[PDB]
């Protein structure tokens, strides 16, 4: 975090009070009031201890002034009131606009993009950074003015009776900024350290909370605690190191504050006893301005140590912009968010020569793939673990960068306007979770307006209605955090009947027989094949047994495809297709 | 107010330092108060009878009297907060740690009632609310106790009447503003500490799954009710906000109040002369500066609306009993062990149904036995109770010709080595990733069983000092599989529980997997709950259709012999 970066943030963080400024302005106003009715009282005040002190004259002669400064004290609560109510509005209203920013882009990003931390940070970031400016946006702004006009009105009120007091006001001002701005770096600095820890621990500790089970029938009950101890102490030497630096500058203007109050009453102490006598328009120097400057001149003081004070949130806010600005200045899987819609029905065909799918990072996880699924039919893909098919349905779903190919249809897939897209598509997934609370929304996921063809669903798929009758309360069962109500074989099934439920024009299918046995596995590739006849289709299937009817195989190891054929043609001499086949046929 | 009271009790490590911050701000109070009192009474004394007749001696009250009051003034505040704070986070991060263990001992059914985004917010977010209770609460009101005593009891030699007056004030406001301002302060905190709570449980829901919420076209509905559960949130803050605004000029009022009446009412005389001279202004100054100390006593009070809930919330997470327990000194590790199952009876808690019951077997010195069954009939239920995951509700568990229960944790957690079909993948190095089986190993072990495996393309590049899981490289599902394999091997132990090996690698994969698995396991036992008929020439095999063994053949030749069950598993049905 050099100069320029913190220009940078500062920048960035100015171009959002856009839409408070016409606050702020009211905030500034009401100070001004203030600053000049606190004058009033004092002048009030000043006059009527000189009255009542010096020439001993009773109560009911000055009965006038009691009013008026009973007024002023009214006037002034009311004042007060009314800023601190229009300074929170303002300061509330930029956190709301900035959240709904940073939410529409964390949406726009993407499920890789998301994975690049945990959701830990993800959480913390987007509470604890964004709550955090609330300080800098409705008090450091109003006051930046205020702390320059306050004090000017309170030497020029207190300079037309003893140009002294004016004068040594005046010498000892200036020092403050030139004591705040040698900690300001300081502490601006370490506040993002902190909140850099602080997402470390949190991302830490969601980690760690999610995998519970490895941990105990492993038994690793003790190195954990370690770790969370130290994660503990990291946050906590950076908390005290800022709060140092804040306690010392309160600390020296206090001091700074104090010795000029005494500097001032000691003057004007000795100017009445007749051993100073320097300081006057040549007409001595009376009561009132003495009591005048003694209460004015702490009231002259204040405005500087609430700016000393704002200034360490300023830097809180800077230090937390650290963060989620980086991450808003980061290219996303296609740069341009295209904008066209490939009509409706119309069936589809993927074609694609030399795509190269890449990573996140700037890896590269497949090659020259030429192919192209003619007008619907049914493709397999089969071959040796780890080439990246997952990859390429991931690239034809959307959620990663290619390069120059995958059009459908004569359109390029880069500007497919993606809301308009993922309507095509009935994913199915390989190791899937269940995001709703009860069993019934799951499986309505896709359309929420239906409870006929629920049952159809339900029963297509089959074998999801049979252990229907055996929770406790039927279809409406509250399913456990990831899928603790359910087995693992139980939640494909769910899914299998989720992804079935309502028509589409791209069906890409991962491994849906997983964790299953023999007949369970023959009803839902019946179902599957049932449903799959209907539309395109595209199948990343594990099993090596009937294939014989599918139009196409394609045969894909280390990122490229070689043999794509049919099964009468390349269950003969077909290469790796041949050796699969026989490793299958043999092993059972 | 209960709640508040075991989480007051953390004092009896940090006594000293926390008293010298009440110490030094009833000091720094009083010098305070002393200076502004002292000025005002010197101008207004040396102007009566300082123009002629220079007998009120100056050298004492300036030098003494004040450059004394702008040292303790500073110099007090500053050693009272670097102390005080110094000692609470030292506190807290303690707390951070303990409330971490007593979350340790119940991974299943256990924490299966608070949802895992929420458990977050208790341990990160519910106990930074506690600085307030260790820093605001105690030090401002016996500083103002003391200060506004010692006040009255200075001023009281003169004129009774006003100090009493005084000090009668102060101490109605005292007495009276904190309990007023509890009250809309309660509802508020609840509010916001729930509304926080679910707001936050409610974000971290919509990640983890934005694939399938995008893929299916149902994100809008779920952002649309995160907007609509923060409204309500900005909503209670700005309550706090008008409910601090509205202390702050009652606070003013009274001040103004109390300056007016002090000023008015030292008319006649304070004490006889019917003329004080000079007295009124430190009167007057007193009552003006007095009220600096009081300000910040209702801010204390007010947030205890939320600091219960908090503590609340802490302390049911803290006080949940186990359900397993452990006895000591029972290790006693050996190299041979067997198994017996003479009855098993289990039902889950909040369930109705058995869901296993009537199961008996007995495994000797080292065999090799899998089990079949449907998609859903309690195989990996009966793994874990082997475990010691849950208690069975009948029957016994021996394990070498000895109760399961009589065993510590040191040795149950020894003898037993498991292969979940759930992998996880932790955030941290490939290197640490690993070392969960054995600690102390080696950098060249390692090596060596991650390349038997197959993996052979994880150590290169960077190699083992790469990050893993989240925020790093995200291994694909069949090496999930082959790293769980590969941290399954270096614990050893003489009894092995592979749950589902093999379920996403292909022929050739998987060939050279069991080659290994069956070279390595020869000395020790196997239960295998396989769903592939691949290769079984085990020793005994075993079914299961809802709760008991339909047929325990154990040969795999009278099953092809024997028209029963698992003659159509493989034929087809
Ligand atoms: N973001 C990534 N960064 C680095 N490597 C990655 C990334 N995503 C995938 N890989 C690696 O790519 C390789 C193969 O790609 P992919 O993950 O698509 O495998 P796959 O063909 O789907 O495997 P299988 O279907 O057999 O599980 C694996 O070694 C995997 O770890
Ligand atoms: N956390 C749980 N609470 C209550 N019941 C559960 C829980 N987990 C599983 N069950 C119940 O256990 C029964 C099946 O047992 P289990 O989950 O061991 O199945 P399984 O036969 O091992 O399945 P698979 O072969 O897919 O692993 C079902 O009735 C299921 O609802």
């Amino acid at each position: 975090m050099n100069k320029s970066r913190q220009k940078e943030l500062t920048r960035w963080l100015k171009q959002q009070s856009v839409i408070s400024q016409r606050w702020l302005n009211i905030s500034r106003l009401l100070g001004f009031v203030s600053g000049i009715l606190i004058i009033a009282q004092a002048w009030f005040m000043a006059r009527i201890l000189q009255h009542m002190i010096m020439e001993n004259i009773p109560r009911e002669a000055l009965l006038l002034p009691f009013t008026l400064l009973v007024l002023t004290f009214v006037l002034r609560a009311w004042v007060v009131w009314l800023r601190e109510r229009v300074g929170y509005h303002a300061g509330q209203h930029i956190r709301f606009a900035i959240r709904r920013q940073v939410l529409d882009r964390l949406q726009q990003a993407g499920p890789a993009w998301i994975q690049g931390k945990p959701a830990g940070s993800w959480a913390t970031l987007v509470l604890e950074q964004i709550d955090d400016m609330h300080d800098y946006y409705a008090r450091y702004l109003p006051q930046m003015a205020l702390a320059v006009s306050v004090p000017l009105l309170i030497v020029v009120a207190i300079f037309p009776s003893n140009w002294a007091a004016a004068l040594i006001l005046l010498g000892t001002a200036p020092l403050i900024p030139l004591f705040m701005a040698l900690v300001g770096m300081g502490a601006a600095d370490a506040n993002r350290r902190n909140f850099l820890a602080l997402a470390r621990l949190s991302g830490h500790f969601l980690d760690r909370l999610r995998g519970m089970e490895t941990l105990r029938i492993f038994g690793r009950g003790e190195a954990e605690i370690e770790s969370i101890r130290s994660a503990s102490e990291d946050f906590r030497q950076r908390t005290m190191e800022v709060l140092r630096l804040a306690f010392l500058s309160s600390g020296i203007l206090e001091f700074f504050t104090s010795l000029s109050i005494a500097l001032v009453a000691v003057y004007f102490g000795f100017s009445y006893l007749g051993e100073l006598d320097f300081g006057h328009y040549d007409t001595g120097v009376t009561l009132a301005a003495g009591f005048l400057a003694l209460i004015l001149a702490p009231e002259f003081f204040q405005p500087l140590r609430d700016l000393g004070t704002f200034y360490h949130a300023k830097a809180q806010a800077v230090g937390a912009a650290d963060s989620l600005k980086t991450f808003m200045e980061t290219p996303l899987a296609h740069p341009q968010r295209g904008e066209a819609e490939l009509a409706l029905t119309d069936p589809l065909t993927i074609e694609a020569e030399d795509l190269f799918i890449t990573s996140p990072e700037g890896k590269t996880l497949a090659g020259p793939l030429n192919f192209t699924l003619p007008a619907g039919q049914r493709a397999v893909l089969v071959g040796r673990s780890g080439s990246g098919k997952s990859s390429l349905l991931n690239a034809l779903s959307g959620f990663l960068s290619y390069q120059g190919s995958l059009r459908i249809n004569g359109i390029e897939l880069r500007d497919l306007s993606p809301e308009s897209w993922r309507k095509h598509l009935s994913w199915v997934g390989q190791n899937p979770q269940l995001p709703a609370a009860t069993l019934r929304d799951n499986v309505l996921l896709a359309r929420p307006d239906a409870s006929e063809q629920e049952l159809q669903a339900a029963l297509d798929n089959a074998w999801v209605s049979e252990f229907l009758p055996l929770l406790p309360q039927g279809v409406d069962t509250p399913v456990g955090d990831q899928a603790a109500r359910l087995s693992v074989g139980q939640a494909q099934r769910v899914a299998v009947a989720r992804a079935l439920l309502n028509p589409c024009s791209l069906l890409l299918l991962d491994q849906p027989a997983a964790s299953l046995d023999a007949h369970s596995e023959q009803r839902v590739m019946e179902a599957l094949n049932a449903a799959s006849l209907r539309q395109t289709t595209l199948m990343v299937t594990h099993q090596l047994e009937d294939l014989a009817d599918w139009d196409v195989i394609w045969v894909m190891q280390d990122g490229r495809i070689i043999e794509q054929g049919r099964y009468a043609e390349l269950s003969v001499a077909g290469g790796p297709f041949a050796t699969l086949l026989a490793h299958r046929q043999e092993e059972i | 107010m209960r709640a508040l009271l075991p989480y007051l009790a953390l004092y009896k490590r940090h006594k000293w330092m926390l008293s010298l911050g009440i110490v030094l701000a009833i000091v720094t109070l009083l010098a305070s108060i002393g200076l502004l009192t002292l000025s005002g009474w010197f101008l207004s004394a040396s102007a009566v009878a300082g123009v002629a007749g220079l007998y009120s001696f100056n050298y004492m009250l300036p030098a003494a009297g004040v450059r004394g009051a702008a040292i303790t003034r500073t110099a007090g505040r500053y050693f009272e907060r670097l102390v005080s704070h110094d000692a609470t986070f030292r506190v807290l991060q303690h707390l951070r740690i303990y409330t971490f263990s007593k979350l340790l001992p119940l991974s299943p059914a256990g924490l299966a009632r608070y949802r895992q985004g929420e458990l977050l917010n208790r341990v990160v977010a519910d106990v930074d609310t506690l600085d307030h209770l260790y820093l605001r609460v105690i030090s401002p009101l016996v500083g103002a106790f003391v200060v506004i005593m010692v006040v009255t009891i200075g001023l009281s030699f003169l004129d009774f009447t006003l100090a009493f007056t005084l000090g009668g004030i102060m101490l109605l406001t005292l007495f009276l503003m904190p309990p007023l301002f509890y009250r809309a302060g309660k509802s508020t905190g609840q509010n916001l500490t729930h509304l926080r709570g679910q707001y936050r449980q409610q974000l971290t829901a919509w990640l983890q799954g934005q694939a399938e919420l995008t893929i299916f076209g149902a994100s809008d509905r779920y952002r649309t009710q995160l907007e609509n559960t923060e409204i309500q949130w900005l909503e209670a803050q700005r309550r706090q906000s008008e409910l601090t605004a509205l202390s702050q000029a009652i606070m003013l009022l009274i001040g103004a109040l109390a300056v007016i009446l002090m000023l008015w009412m030292a008319s006649g005389g304070v004490g006889g002369n019917a003329q004080p001279g000079a007295l009124i202004a430190l009167f007057v100054f007193c009552a003006l500066a007095a009220f600096e100390a009081l300000a910040p006593v209702t801010g204390a009070f007010q947030h205890l609306g939320q600091v219960i809930a908090s503590a609340v919330r802490i302390t049911d997470l803290t006080d949940q009993k186990p359900e397993v327990t452990f006895p000591d000194t029972q290790t006693r590790v050996a190299d041979r062990v067997s198994l017996t199952l003479r009855d098993v009876q289990f039902t889950y808690p909040e369930q109705s149904q058995q869901a296993l019951k009537g199961i008996s077997l007995q495994v000797n010195a080292g065999e090799h036995i899998a089990i079949l069954g449907r998609t859903g009939c309690g195989k990996s239920t009966l793994l874990q109770l082997l475990t010691r995951a849950w208690d069975p509700q009948q029957g016994e568990i021996l394990l070498n010709d000895s109760p399961i229960a009589s065993l510590n944790e040191a040795a149950l957690r020894q003898t037993i080595s498991v292969v979940p079909q759930r992998v996880h993948l932790f955030s941290a190095t490939l290197r640490d990733n690993l070392l969960l089986a054995s600690p102390g190993s080696s950098d060249e072990a390692l090596s060596e069983i991650l390349r038997r495996v197959g993996l052979e393309k994880l150590l290169e590049d960077a190699g083992l000092n790469s990050w893993l899981g989240e925020g790093g490289r995200q291994l694909s599902g069949g090496e999930l599989r082959r790293l769980a394999i590969a941290r399954a091997l270096l614990h050893d132990a003489p009894l092995v529980l592979l749950d589902q090996p093999t379920e996403g690698l292909d022929a050739t994969t998987e060939s050279q997997i069991l080659e290994l698995l069956a070279e390595m396991m020869r000395e020790k036992t196997v239960l295998m709950v396989t769903h592939r008929l691949r290769g079984l020439s085990r020793f005994q095999q075993i079914i299961v259709m809802d709760n008991g063994q339909i047929i325990e053949q154990g040969t795999h030749a009278e099953l092809l012999a024997r028209q029963g069950r698992y003659y159509q598993f493989k034929q087809g049905l």
